[PDB]
């Protein structure tokens, strides 16, 4: 109702922070280097720059560190030989650029998120041609979340996750407590799903495995053994600041949307009565029920 | 449209005598060492003098013309873009490249030594997010040292009201 | 019988850094206006000319309730006037002398006062340089009256002061060294000394000898009378520190608490009372007034979503750090560095041009201004060099971007082919 009137005025410009940092590759990079760039500027992704052509062609993010790793990689008694040699531009020849621009509108912006069926996108000025921010759904939520009360409540807040069929309930991807690393990444290049809930043997949830989690293998340098299970790549954190993270069937959809601007994750993994699972409603679902 | 005529030289009484007076003596107010009248003179060339304690007397700085008959006056030429005040500096401005060189120092200031990219910003917020730079330290390059042929580049630009600092990975 | 539209002057209230300002009466009311005169003879050969534009389209457009208004400029063919707001109270220097010091009672809200019109001014910024007790100004009701800007200039993004104005007294370290300077920094510098005379009544830094003047001021001792409280003292040793990067700023004094007690909500920007006492920046861009005003002050108030913090709970998508081959995270540098002679790095970095095929102009003897033009988009890219002086034995070249592809992209890469091609 009134949450799709409110992202038509505000622009992109607004969402942009004061100050902020922003790595950018060449394309004829070595492809390993930027890797661990990512992993030293604390950048989760980084805009591609073509010099030949002088303008930027797309974006680097984890993914496709998942694809390089899946796609070759025969043993951890064999290094992964194109991973160390291929460049930035090689490797996009094995495997058109979406942006917008800052004064374009905030709807546009989760529009394009969604026909696109992307994460960040890279807000552009076409008066200079530079590149200023990297637009997500985290960032695009927790903006609105600044104006829920600011612009008046709609009715459909105070209804229920069941009544209101928001998010994935069918064919939910998951991975075991001891699945291999490579197996994991396999449903990350076949189903195309951001996370991957972690279950034991009797079906309950006991870790969540992101994509995020799968640069630390860059980070440690880990990733020339896939073959070790989910939760040893999960131990670096397994100590410390977890975590969990869920909701349930009736529980609101302003409880949902408070609980994922608060702990600033991309989803939540809706359990039963107990701790098996029963669907995922993640942040693109959110922001694609708040347009249409 | 006024006019200011200001006598400088010294005197106990100052007289203005020109076409505008029908070449009468207007009195003119003291101040400390100056004798001044303001007077509204439409556009053109105006044909005006002094009379300073007994002598007709002109401005030396003032342009002059002859009368054909030994007779010398100040001009003044009251112009249309006078009371205008840019278009008075533009005419004040406008009266007033790809070389190869040639070459027939300052201290560094302080400010460009504080790199925003080596402070840090607490495990509480964003890792994008950055402090507020000064004005001073944009559009200036900082470098790292090159380490295995990859040589990375950083600025802080401004776009609006905003700040990007931008990194660029490249190999050489 | 001297008038200017309408208005009749008098006596001369005084002579400025640049102009007289003398007192002028309104012939039928009686309404009292000073009118500073500015020579069109004098402009011209200082070539200020520039220079007295720039203050004009910046004082006219200037509001506030401790800054002298600028009503009109009248032009003449050989003079102008600049009709402004008139105070009958007069310098606040004055001031100082009637009464032996002034109470801190009242000496806090007339520093409140100035440090806001110090701060209306760096918001635009403007940055006045001659700040001193002669140029505060009073009125009828005991408020301050910034006056004579002349000696104040603009600042540029990426661009330093050079001119050494001001007194003797109230002028900052950098600025009796002839150093380079931001700008802000020394307003700052001449509010201390305000504040100091305006408790003690006398000057932090004095002494006959010019000389041993500036000695004073550089090594930034000064005597701290035990009548001034343990809270207030604080303030003016941060005020008037030497180092300009430890000096404090507008920010770090309106959070001091002897700053803060009894001040008015009106005079700062994200005061309480500000929101709805004075018009924004909002009024150029524009029920539709009120909504963009909250929509910022929404933002404002998100300190944690638009600006970073500084050294809970660790954010989501924090890294861990780099693992060996944990590694010591490199440090940036500004520039590039040499240890040779000055002559010999600008002969190296002249026939680094050579080779790249840089078309570029001489400023100065360490200041080059090249431009290489884009082959693939077609566009000019420019940038600006400087060499500067580090330590003893050490120089540094700096560089500087200037305003279909990418600048920002266009400036790294024209960079990094210069820095390549330099040893
Ligand atoms: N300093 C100075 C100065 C002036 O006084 C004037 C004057 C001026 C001279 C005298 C008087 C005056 C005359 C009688 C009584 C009081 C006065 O202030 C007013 C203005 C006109 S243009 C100009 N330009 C200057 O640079
Ligand atoms: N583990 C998962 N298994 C199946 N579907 C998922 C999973 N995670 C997210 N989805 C769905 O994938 C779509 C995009 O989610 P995301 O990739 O998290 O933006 C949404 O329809 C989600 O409900
Ligand atoms: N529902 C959740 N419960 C616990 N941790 C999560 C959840 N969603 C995301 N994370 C973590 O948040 C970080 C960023 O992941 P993402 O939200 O995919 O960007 C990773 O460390 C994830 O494991």
């Amino acid at each position: 109702s009134v949450y799709t009137s409110f992202m038509k005025s505000h622009r992109c410009y607004d969402l942009i922070p004061t100050s902020s940092k922003l790595v950018v590759f060449d394309t004829s990079l070595q492809v390993k280097k930027a890797f661990f760039a990512l992993v030293t500027n604390g950048v989760r992704a980084a805009p591609l720059w073509d010099s030949k052509k002088q303008s930027f062609v797309g974006m680097l993010t984890i993914t496709d560190f998942i694809n390089i790793l899946h796609r070759y990689y025969k043993s951890a008694l064999v290094q992964i030989y194109e991973l160390e040699e291929h460049k930035i531009e090689t490797w996009r020849e094995v495997y058109p650029l979406v942006c917008i621009s800052p004064n374009a509108s905030l709807f546009d912006a989760v529009s394009s998120l969604i026909r696109n069926k992307i994460h960040r996108l890279p807000v552009i000025d076409p008066e200079s041609g530079n590149t200023l921010y990297i637009l997500t759904h985290k960032r695009i939520l927790k903006f609105l979340k600044l104006f829920i009360t600011e612009f008046p409540k709609p009715e459909f807040m105070s209804k229920s996750l069941e009544e209101l069929q928001i998010g994935t309930y069918a064919n939910i991807a998951m991975v075991r407590t001891t699945t291999p690393v490579y197996v994991a990444l396999g449903i990350f290049v076949q189903h195309r799903v951001s996370a991957l809930p972690v279950v034991d043997e009797k079906g309950r949830v006991v870790d969540i495995y992101s994509k995020f989690d799968v640069i630390n293998l860059a980070a440690e340098k880990t990733y020339n053994n896939l073959d070790v299970s989910v939760t040893k790549a999960l131990q670096h954190r397994s100590h410390y600041f977890e975590g969990v993270l869920k909701c349930y069937l009736h529980e609101t959809l302003e409880t949902i949307i408070n609980r994922l601007v608060e702990a600033e994750v991309h989803r939540l993994v809706v359990v039963d009565e107990n701790d098996v699972v029963k669907g995922i409603v993640s942040l693109s679902d959110i922001l694609q029920a708040l347009v249409l | 449209r006024p006019t200011v005529f200001r006598w400088t030289g010294g005197g106990k009484e100052v007289y203005l005598s020109g076409s505008f007076n029908n070449w009468s003596k207007l009195p003119l107010t003291r101040s400390h060492n100056n004798f001044v009248a303001i007077l509204d003179l439409p556009e053109g060339e105006h044909q005006y003098k002094f009379f300073v304690d007994g002598q007709w007397t002109h401005d030396p700085s003032e342009p002059i013309v002859t009368s054909q008959l030994g007779t010398v006056n100040n001009i003044i030429q009251v112009k249309k873009t006078d009371f205008e005040v840019f278009d008075a500096l533009m005419v004040d401005s406008q009266k007033c490249q790809e070389p190869y060189v040639c070459k027939p120092p300052p201290i560094l200031p302080p400010h460009l030594l504080q790199v925003i990219l080596n402070k840090d910003t607490g495990i509480s917020c964003d890792p994008a997010l950055l402090p507020e730079p000064n004005h001073v330290m944009l559009n200036h390059l900082y470098a790292l040292s090159i380490k295995d042929g990859v040589m990375v580049l950083s600025a802080t630009h401004r776009y609006k009201k905003k700040y990007v600092t931008t990194l660029l990975y490249k190999p050489i | 019988r001297v008038k200017i539209g309408h208005y009749v002057l008098g006596d001369t209230l005084g002579v400025g850094t640049f102009g007289k300002v003398k007192i002028g009466e309104h012939q039928l009311t009686g309404h009292k206006v000073a009118v500073k005169i500015l020579n069109r003879q004098k402009i011209r050969s200082l070539d200020v000319v520039g220079k007295i534009k720039r203050e004009i389209q910046n004082l006219k457009l200037f509001r506030h309730p401790h800054i002298i208004k600028l009503y009109q400029v009248i032009s003449t063919p050989t003079d102008f006037f600049m009709v402004m707001e008139y105070v009958s109270g007069g310098e606040l220097f004055d001031y100082i002398c009637k009464h032996g010091r002034v109470e801190e009672m009242e000496a806090r809200r007339l520093f409140q006062q100035i440090l806001s019109a110090v701060d209306y001014c760096h918001r635009h910024m403007v940055v006045h340089r001659d700040l001193k007790p002669e140029n505060v100004l009073l009125d009828a009701h005991m408020n301050a009256k910034i006056a004579d800007f002349g000696l104040s200039n603009m600042m540029s993004d990426g661009e330093f002061l050079r001119t050494s104005c001001g007194s003797p007294n109230y002028a900052a370290p950098e600025v009796i060294s002839g150093r380079l300077y931001a700008g802000p920094e020394v307003d700052i510098w001449s509010c201390g000394v305000i504040l100091y005379a305006l408790l003690c009544g006398t000057l932090p830094f004095d002494d006959e000898h010019v000389p041993t003047l500036f000695k004073k001021i550089r090594g930034g001792v000064f005597y701290i009378p035990e009548y001034l409280n343990r809270s207030v003292a604080t303030l003016l040793m941060h005020m008037l520190q030497v180092d300009p990067l430890k000096r404090a700023t507008i920010k770090d004094i309106r959070e001091h608490e002897w700053f803060k007690q009894d001040l008015p909500s009106y005079l700062f920007p994200e005061d309480p009372s500000y929101d709805a006492n004075v018009i924004d920046d909002e009024a150029v861009k524009e029920v539709a007034y009120h909504l963009i005003i909250d929509n910022r002050r929404i933002m404002n108030q998100a300190s944690e979503f638009y600006l970073a913090s500084s050294p809970l709970k660790p954010h989501p998508e924090r890294m861990p750090p780099l693992i060996a081959d944990a590694v010591k995270k490199a440090k940036w540098h500004l520039g590039i560095r040499s240890q040779s002679k000055p002559y010999d790095i600008m002969a190296e970095v002249y026939r680094a041009m050579k080779q790249l095929d840089f078309e570029w102009k001489v400023v100065n003897a360490y200041h080059l201004r090249v431009r290489r033009k884009n082959p693939v988009t077609g566009n000019y890219v420019k940038m600006s060099l400087q060499l500067y002086l580090v330590d003893n034995r050490s120089y540094l070249l700096d560089f500087k971007s200037i305003d279909l592809g990418s600048h920002t992209m266009d400036f790294f890469e024209m960079c990094a082919s210069l820095i390549t091609t330099l040893a």
